[PDB]
């Protein structure tokens, strides 16, 4: 959120209205979510033995 | 007669605001224009908060 705010400081200096700034991130955020939803793969096809390993992948990431 | 001072009787209480002149109703308009200035840029979709 600070990164969006820091980059917005330079655009306020150029004289862009804040609503056009806010609408730009809203269209960009949904566009990025729409792309990342396509590229990620599903893990439900694997059995329970490999599904336990995916939790170990995320468990070691969070700890 | 009961006192050497003889205080002059004020009509209203002490601390009451001023009265008729030039600029009484204009101050009320300027007071409304002051509050109106705060709500001025909040109009329309391209406004502010």
């Amino acid at each position: 959120a600070s990164a969006l705010l820091d980059q917005a400081l330079e655009l306020i200096q150029k004289g862009i209205h804040p609503i056009k700034i806010a609408n730009g991130f809203d269209e960009a955020a949904k566009l990025a979510i729409s792309k990342l939803e396509e590229t990620c793969d599903d893990i439900s096809a694997s059995n329970d033995e490999l599904f336990r390993d995916f939790l170990l992948r995320a468990a070691k990431t969070s700890l | 007669n009961f006192g050497s001072q003889t205080p002059t009787i004020v009509v209203l209480k002490e601390g009451t605001d001023a009265s008729q002149g030039k600029g009484q109703i204009i101050s009320n308009i300027n007071a409304c224009v002051a509050v109106q200035e705060a709500l001025k840029p909040t109009l329309g979709p391209l406004g502010s908060d």
